[PDB]
């Protein structure tokens, strides 16, 4: 499970947004800028950018 | 410091 490091604050409804604590399941991606995560509450999905997560 | 903005996709 990767951890939101920085506040991704989203634009739009596609990507959900998450503060500094929220947990997201990492879905592919493991360069470039930009990577699908699901997060584990509502069970949704949530683009999290590459940058304001980290594996922890 | 200075978050990296969102990079437009």
């Amino acid at each position: 499970t990767f951890v939101a490091l920085y506040d991704y604050e989203s634009r739009t409804e596609t990507d959900l947004s998450f503060k500094k604590g929220e947990r997201l399941q990492i879905v592919n991606n493991t360069e470039g800028d930009w990577w699908l995560a699901h997060s584990l509450t509502t069970g949704q999905t949530g683009y999290i950018p590459s940058n304001y997560v980290a594996p922890s | 410091a200075f978050a990296p903005p969102l990079p437009r996709r």
